[PDB]
């Protein structure tokens, strides 16, 4: 299992962002997905999480801005954003969930978003 | 008309749990499987080989009932040819499996406040686990190379755990009843008939 | 909600040492559903261990995580000079999962 996205890099302030997550050798059906961001020096950050279902689940001072959807038969999940903050800089995951009872488990590369 | 019980399975007070589950015989009665699927209360619904709009005008020799309460997410581990903790430890499925499987959301009846300490599953075993097999042992699983001499400590734990139902649980983590039907047939005459 | 774990700790390879993962709110129960994640450089992560106890059957038996007391904790056995990394503990509390500072492990 692979995870691939693609990230923009350099976007302005107060500019829209899109970032699109991509399955290699698998299918997304019941299977959860989730975002998790990493500011460069610090640690951890969630951002949101999908279920299964459809569901979502987002963080509690980003539910104005955040917005969470996916396509089975597409394979991808994208991850939408508006009036992004300077602060608002990061590597950008996608992460996967095993069928062993354990969430966190498949992860990405990972891209590198810098708002300038 | 002597109809199936089939309302003490879906309605029954309690089910069972992950790693002891329940078989029900069912014979010398008539069902109607046409009610059960326009109810549309079951969160899941899905099967292959027979299908429901046909299963009416269908007989067989004997069909099995089977009671368990997993959590959402793993209502996938109960499909044909699947590989997961609960296909490998606690419930296995053969691959040329006939019948349903039907599952919905039941929140309102096994989740407590502070947590339900009542539901365990399988955590380990020694080797996999043969299609439609039980285990109920508690013997300690070891995963070294010293004897566990029946007490807990270092590389012996123990082979069942508890849920921790709680109704703040996310949508995927709460719990769902999930009972799964089989249908065979024999070489003796057909009692189990349609309406 | 709040959750903390120690700073780094100094391993040799052969003994055995536990991570602890302590959350602030209150003393962990089995419904916070504790996972661990792993952190290797050129930024790799791995997910270990799920549902406090549930072992991958791709990771390696060295690694085992348990409730001790109020605090969640992960134990390794054996410590081989591949076991540096960064781990992380993740928590369901509210309705958002939590993250943890990180803990750096370094081999002798
Ligand atoms: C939902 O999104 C929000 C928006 O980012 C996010 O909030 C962020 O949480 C982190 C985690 O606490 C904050 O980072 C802190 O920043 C302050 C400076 O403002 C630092 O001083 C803090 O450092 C302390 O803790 C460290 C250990 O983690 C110590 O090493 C250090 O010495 C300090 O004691 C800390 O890093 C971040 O500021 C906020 N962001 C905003 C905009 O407030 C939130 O975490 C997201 N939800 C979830 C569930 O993660």
């Amino acid at each position: 299992v692979q995870l691939k996205e693609s990230g923009p890099g350099l976007v302005a302030p107060s500019q829209s962002l899109s970032i699109t997550c991509t399955v290699s050798g698998l299918s997304l059906i019941g299977y959860g997905v989730n975002w998790v961001r990493q500011p460069p020096g610090k640690g951890l950050e969630w951002l949101g999480m999908i279920w299964g279902d459809g569901s979502t689940d987002y963080n509690s001072t980003l539910k104005s801005r955040l917005s969470i959807s996916k396509d089975n038969s597409k394979s991808q999940i994208f991850l939408k954003m508006n009036s992004l903050q300077t602060i608002d800089d990061a590597r950008y995951y996608c992460v996967r969930d095993d069928d062993y009872d354990g969430q966190f488990a498949y992860w990405g590369q990972g891209t590198l978003v810098t708002v300038s | 008309t002597n109809l199936c019980p089939f309302g003490e399975v879906f309605n029954a007070t309690r089910f069972a749990t992950v790693y002891a589950w329940n078989r029900k015989r069912i014979s010398n009665c008539v069902a109607d499987y046409s009610v059960l699927y326009n109810s549309a209360s079951f969160s899941t619904f899905k099967c292959y080989g027979v299908s429901p709009t046909k299963l009416n005008d269908l007989c067989f020799t004997n069909v099995y009932a089977d009671s368990f309460v997993i959590r959402g997410d793993e209502v996938r581990q109960i499909a044909p040819g699947q590989t997961g903790k609960i296909a490998d430890y606690n419930y296995k499925l053969p691959d040329d499996f006939t019948g349903c499987v039907i599952a919905w959301n039941s929140n309102n009846l096994d989740s407590k406040v502070g947590g339900n300490y009542n539901y365990l599953y399988r955590l380990f075993r020694k080797s996999n686990l043969k299609p439609f097999e039980r285990d109920i042992s508690t013997e300690i699983y070891q995963a070294g190379s010293t004897p566990c001499n029946g007490v807990e400590g270092f590389n012996c734990y123990f082979p069942l755990q508890s849920y921790g139902f709680q109704p703040t649980n996310g949508v995927g983590y709460q719990p769902y009843r999930v009972v799964v039907l089989s249908f065979e047939l024999l070489h003796a005459p057909a009692t189990v008939c349609g309406p | 909600a709040v959750v903390t774990q120690e700073s780094a700790l100094t391993t040799s390879p052969g003994e055995t040492v536990t991570l602890t993962c302590r959350s602030s709110t209150g003393a962990v129960t089995i419904s916070n559903y504790v996972n661990w994640v792993q952190e290797k450089p050129d930024h790799l992560f791995t997910g270990l261990i799920g549902a406090t106890n549930s072992r991958a059957p791709g990771v390696p038996a060295r690694f085992s995580g348990s409730l001790i007391g109020d605090k969640a904790a992960l134990t390794i056995t054996g410590a081989q000079t591949e076991d540096e990394a960064i781990y992380f503990c993740a928590l369901w509390y509210s309705n958002h999962w939590v993250f943890g500072g990180g803990t750096k492990l370094t081999v002798l």
